[PDB]
RNA sequence: AAACUUUCAACAACGGAUCUCUUGGUUCUCGCAUCGAUGAAGAACGCAGCGAAAUGCGAUACGUAAUAUGAAUUGCAGAUAUUCGUGAAUCAUCGAAUCUUUGAACGCACAUUGCGCCCUCUGGUAUUCCGGAGGGCAUGCCUGUUUGAGCGUCGUUU
RNA sequence: UGCUGUAAAGCUGGGUCGAACGGCCUCUAGUGCAGAUCUUGGUGGUAGUAGCAAAUAUUCAAAUGAGAACUUUGAAGACUGAAGUGGGGAAAGGUUCCAUGUCAACAGCAGUUGGACAUGGGUUAGUCGAUCCUAAGAGAUGGGGAAGCUCCGUUUCAACGUGC
RNA sequence: GCGAGAGACCGAUAGCGAACAAGUACAGUGAUGGAAAGAUGAAAAGAACUUUGAAAAGAGAGUGAAAAAGUACGUGAAAUUG
RNA sequence: UUGGGCCCGGCUCUUGUCUAUGUUCCUUGGAACAGGACGUCACAGAGGGUGAGAAUCCCGUGCGAUGAGAUGACCCGGGUCU
């Protein structure tokens, strides 16, 4: 996930299952003001839901994740 | 099958989930009785039948 | 060919998970359960069969509600809130 | 003793010619419970003779 | 053990949703955190913090309800009583001692007396 | 099945006789709760009898002309002759019989 | 004569009898009357600082409130936890709540996490399109309200 | 270790053991086993025996390791021979996938290897499917049967638009 | 069903199928079928340490009233075996 | 001969609190809850726990006493207003 991160500009996070594509795009918005380029989900193999966020180039991924504070 | 619906993918994570050995704290506990998982699961060997 | 070569053709479901008993008795093509009798109003139950009456009935699943009701006759059906003692 | 204890089996006899004894025995498969006897005084699990 | 119920009794509705607030993001902080110590069992305090504060919500707004409903012949389903559907099925009091003028000339007129023997 | 010189009997238990056989353990249990009752009946409304007035009455049949025993109520007629209403008779401990 | 075979004893095995227990069962008696459309019984899936099960619970998720009580919990850890006190633990009690997806199961459908429509608010240059939040839309029957249909039919006018 | 009794059995010495138990007068019964192709559990002889022989086939060296016929690498010798022992999929399975560790059990020899065991990681769609359509068919509604569970019927003897 | 009190009842092959994570594991397409399985010790005091061994283990030692109680746990019969 | 409504009691149900007398001496034992001696209480010598058979160590048991909540047109006894 934290090559994502480095390489692509994308965020990986763990998500609702209930949760659709705009509602993961307006909660990264309103949680980490930042502008999602697409979201890419995914259900993974243990029930919880992955989403891929690919930032626009107005944001530094990386920059976010040290914001957040896992990197 | 790589198809599968959403409804037997999620009796397929919780099969999953329920398929690990037990913690080994749990051993401690005063008047434990528990020695091992006695309910695991080989997908070779008994089927979920799902 | 009627045993070993015949059950190599096993690969076509008769049955699949039931919605109201969740227990693969779901008959695909008579979308009727064999086990509940889903999606009868009733639940499927015979007189000739106690043992599968005890497999399902009230005290095999949470009683989420029933749980409380000897509880709240003993107290006569309360409405309120307690009172803290002086 | 319990009205019904040693009769919740559906146990039926195998019959002659498997050669064994004609003491009616458990149906199914994939229990070790499965083909032993029962309902006799004589058997494991059975209801005892002239039930009190 | 976290914040104190009779404290947040004497709050408003824009405090509680400011330190539910709060109290989410302090969570989703330490749900971070748990990546890496992994053992963190502040996450129970704050998960009951807002339960807390979600009850006392709740709470709040149903004696409005119930402040607003009072006396009113016709109100909420959950705000009316609970006992069992056979007891909300039976006759009110007024409805069961309802009685045909027959019958209260005759109760009136005869009426069980109290009595002793050898006098 | 016919055997000796004995005597030829009628047990009629041809029928599923054992799911209906009532043994009354609870005689003593019974008695004690029914003597329970008595006394709380008694309790609520003493110092007033528990028992209304009841008629005494020929049994019939010619097997039980002899004999006399406890009717159900006093006849209309009856009350009529110690001038007393049914419906006030009712009321203080007399019971009354508008059938005989 | 060894070896070997057989018998016996000792010790050691194999195995789990015997003895002794017992928070279980069974039977008898006594007392009581309380499920559900205000959504039951049941099902599925989840929830713990570290848990697979059982037990408990429902996104407020091994629980929230309240009352009582009064210093624990405990296998380990840890307080922005506590001790002459609005105070540890507690299915002790319980009267306030929360109560996912379902299920008589109720918008339609369901081998699908498929598809609508209505109302209010909100984001996107929008009464119409796209997104989000909340609240709604089953059937039979009863009383009433309103709007109607029928030369079924009454009165009046050409 | 012996004693008593014709006997069923009773008592006793030594060893082991660790929490209850007996004599006598009576009461009571789910009260005595060699058998029932008895029941359940356990154990033998057979017996280190039958066997582990289809699908051409292995060999040398090095590495690793306590340990190598079986693991890895190199060299060779072969085979499948494109209607494959190749490369994908549908049904079905459900994590067997990948990496790391690892050998008690399992892989009817072995094992350092494994689809085993342990710990983690892993499945990204406006365009590929599902989703939609109708097929044989299934089946509500209005009705009509049936004591009823329910049966018939699919626009049917219906005032059928949540119309555009 | 809810709450209680009992017994000339059974005592883990008995008593309910279930004294235990039992209507569980498991079987069957399905209706259904359906087990086995209690006991160290008062207390884990569940054997530190040394040594041989690749390891499992063994031998010393140690705890304990007892290790003729070591979780493959009270006693430990018979078949069968050294 | 006689209507209705409230307030406190009693009864009924549930629930809180409170209570007698050895842990004295010797012996065995890992442990005394065993044996022996001297006792104590008893309307309590039911039952359970505690390192072995414990009335007297602990919980309870027995005896009562005293609070809280409920409930009842269709139980009564008092008030009180119509
Ligand atoms: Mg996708
Ligand atoms: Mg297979
Ligand atoms: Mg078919
Ligand atoms: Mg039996
Ligand atoms: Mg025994
Ligand atoms: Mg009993
Ligand atoms: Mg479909
Ligand atoms: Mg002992
Ligand atoms: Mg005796
Ligand atoms: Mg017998
Ligand atoms: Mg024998
Ligand atoms: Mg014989
Ligand atoms: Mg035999
Ligand atoms: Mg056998
Ligand atoms: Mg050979
Ligand atoms: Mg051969
Ligand atoms: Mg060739
Ligand atoms: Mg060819
Ligand atoms: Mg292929
Ligand atoms: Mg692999
Ligand atoms: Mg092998
Ligand atoms: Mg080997
Ligand atoms: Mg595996
Ligand atoms: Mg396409
Ligand atoms: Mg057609
Ligand atoms: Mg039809
Ligand atoms: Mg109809
Ligand atoms: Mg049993
Ligand atoms: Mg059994
Ligand atoms: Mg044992
Ligand atoms: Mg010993
Ligand atoms: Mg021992
Ligand atoms: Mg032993
Ligand atoms: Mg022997
Ligand atoms: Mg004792
Ligand atoms: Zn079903």
């Amino acid at each position: 996930a934290m090559k994502k991160v480095e390489d692509g500009n994308t965020l990986v996070f763990q998500v609702d299952i209930k949760s659709n594509k705009h509602q993961i795009k307006s909660a990264v918005k309103e949680l980490y003001d930042v502008d999602a380029l697409y979201v890419n989900t995914l259900i993974r193999p243990n029930g919880t839901k992955k989403a891929y966020i690919r930032l626009t180039s107005d944001y530094d991924a990386l920059d976010i994740a040290n914001r957040i504070g896992y990197i | 099958p790589s198809q599968k619906s959403f409804r037997t993918k999620q009796k397929l994570a919780k099969a999953q989930k329920q398929n690990r050995p037990l913690p080994q704290w749990i051993r401690l506990r005063t008047d434990n009785k528990i020695r091992y998982n006695a309910k695991r699961r080989h997908w070779r060997r008994t089927k979920l039948g799902i | 060919g009627k045993g070993t070569p015949s059950l190599g053709k096993r690969h076509n479901k008769s049955h699949t998970l039931c919605n109201r008993c969740g227990r693969r008795s779901f008959h695909v093509q008579k979308k009727t359960c064999s086990s509940c009798g889903y999606p009868a109003a009733k639940m499927r139950s015979h007189n000739w069969a106690l043992k599968a009456k005890r497999r399902r009935t009230t005290g095999t699943g949470r009683m989420a509600y029933l749980k409380h009701v000897t509880r709240r006759f003993k107290n006569g059906f309360q409405t309120g809130v307690a009172k803290a003692q002086t | 003793v319990a009205e019904n204890a040693g009769h919740q089996t559906s146990a039926e006899s195998w019959g002659t010619g498997r050669a064994v004894a004609r003491i009616p025995r458990v149906g199914g498969g994939g229990t070790h419970r499965s083909g032993q006897a029962a309902f006799g005084n004589m058997c494991r699990g059975g209801r005892m003779f002239a039930p009190t | 053990a976290g914040v104190k119920t009779f404290e947040l009794r004497t709050k408003s509705k824009e405090q509680l949703e400011s330190q539910l607030v709060e109290l989410k993001q302090e969570l989703a902080t330490l749900k971070v955190q748990k990546l890496q110590r992994p053992s963190l069992p502040r996450i129970h305090t704050v998960r009951k913090n807002i339960a807390r504060v979600l009850t006392v919500i709740n709470l709040n707004q149903r004696e409005n309800v119930r402040a607003f409903y009072a006396g009113k012949k016709y109100i909420p389903k959950d705000l009316r009583a609970k006992k069992t559907r056979a007891l909300r099925r039976k006759l009110t009091k007024f409805e069961a001692s309802q009685e045909t003028e027959k019958a209260r000339k005759q109760r009136i007129a005869f009426p069980q007396r109290k009595f002793a023997i050898k006098a | 099945a016919i055997s000796k010189n004995l005597p030829l009997l009628n047990n009629h238990f041809r029928k599923h006789w054992q799911e209906r056989v009532r043994v009354h353990f609870d005689q003593a249990g019974k008695k004690a709760s029914r003597r329970q009752s008595r006394l709380r009946k008694a309790a609520k409304i003493a110092p007033r009898p528990i028992d209304a007035l009841r008629p005494v009455v020929r049994a019939p049949t010619v097997k039980y002309n002899r004999k006399v025993r406890a009717g159900r109520g006093f006849t209309l007629a009856e009350l009529k002759a110690v001038g007393i209403a049914p419906k006030y008779a009712r009321t203080i401990g007399i019971s009354v019989d508008h059938r005989r």
